């Protein structure tokens, strides 16, 4: 009925508009943002929308846009994101683009208080991206201040020390210093080695219930279930990975994750809803194709990008050689000129 | 156009 389907595409660091046709699927729009950005390793990511009724949701990438209650606006809103994490990123971020994208999600998630962080870890953090946003710490430029225009720790942080923006700073600086060196994309790589040990890193929460009404949180996380007390959502009451599950399946509210041995019981929770069920099951489809996927060899696409990833920092370590020698032959000659 | 069969960006396989 409207006669455009206009459309707004937002990643971590970049605005897309597009505009589509009524039959335009999911796939189609999906394909149209990673060509624009320049993303390979596509698998990891998705579409999110808010629904009709207020709900984040994942696009589909199987059905048409018009058919899935997106709310309805000029453009339409979708949030470009990492859907599924690997279960190793120096081993399955192969492309820097692929890495920056999870950087700056992680790093969203830390700093909004979504994944929890400990405060040393989170100084720490924050120091890889300094290191990254600024380079090199030089003392003749970074000032008292440098990074007073920076958020650069999680507000639970903040507000649970009685450190004020110049005390924090010079923690951050103390570690900034330390990475003198460091190229700005192995500073990326350092931040998500360290989230990735998180707690709370990858992990997708559903709120539940036991048969007795008692509340828990259900976990789907690259390797499997869990299920969490109401209160603490870092450490699991049991653990449910792939290797041991038998069966998962759902009956309206009810969900059943049978197991593999056969002297442990089913464990059945209930969910407020039957969509969010299939939300669950879905992403549990997800992960473990992912998990079974990393376990098969390659295909000739990664490992093109694998020989592309290693011949283009090979070259770039040989160049960067050739600089600094360059610059060596440069300063000595400056010196043997006053002679 | 709406051939492909999947949820996500990638195949699941039976
Ligand atoms: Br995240
Ligand atoms: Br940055
Ligand atoms: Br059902
Ligand atoms: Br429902
Ligand atoms: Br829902
Ligand atoms: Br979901
Ligand atoms: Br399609």
């Amino acid at each position: 009925m409207p006669k455009t389907i206009s459309v707004r595409v937002t990643t971590m660091d970049a605005e897309l508009e597009f505009a589509i046709q009524p039959n335009t699927t999911g796939k189609q729009l999906f394909d149209q943002v990673v060509k624009t950005i320049g993303l390979r390793e596509v698998w990891f990511f998705g579409l999110q929308y808010q629904d009709t009724k207020g709900f984040s949701t994942w696009l589909k990438l199987n059905k048409k846009v018009t058919a899935q209650d997106v709310r309805k606006e000029s453009p339409l809103l979708f949030k470009f994101r990492a859907k599924f994490y690997p279960e190793d990123v120096s081993e399955e971020l192969i492309q820097d683009i692929t890495q920056r994208l999870f950087f700056l999600q992680v790093k969203e998630g830390i700093l909004n208080d979504d994944i929890y962080c400990p405060p040393e870890t989170a100084v720490l953090l924050a120091s890889y991206a300094v290191q990254s946003k600024y380079g090199d710490f030089n003392k003749e430029v970074h000032k008292s201040g440098y990074l007073a225009g920076d958020k650069l720790l999680p507000q639970r942080v903040l507000e649970q020390h009685k450190l004020n923006k110049d005390q924090w700073e010079e923690r951050i600086q103390v570690w900034h210093e330390e990475h003198r060196g460091m190229l700005r994309e192995d500073a990326v790589l350092e931040y998500l080695k360290i989230a990735q040990d998180l707690e709370m890193y990858g992990v997708n929460y559903f709120s539940i219930k036991n048969k007795k009404g008692s509340e828990l949180w259900l976990g789907v996380d690259a390797l499997g279930l869990n299920i969490y007390e109401q209160n603490d959502r870092l450490t699991p009451k049991i653990g449910f990975p792939w290797s041991e599950i038998r069966n998962i399946s759902f009956n309206d509210k009810k969900f059943v994750i049978k197991p593999i041995d056969k002297k442990a019981p089913d464990f059945v929770f209930y969910a407020p809803r039957l969509r969010i069920n299939k939300r669950i099951l879905a992403l549990c489809m997800g992960n473990h194709e992912l998990y079974m996927r990393r376990r098969k060899p390659d295909t000739i696409e990664v490992q093109q990008m694998k020989a592309q990833a290693r011949e283009e920092k090979h070259q770039k370590q040989m160049e960067r050689a050739m600089l600094e020698n360059e610059k060596k032959k440069r300063e000595m000659a400056e010196k043997e000129k006053e002679k | 156009g709406g051939s492909w069969k999947y949820p996500d960006a990638f195949e699941l396989s039976g």
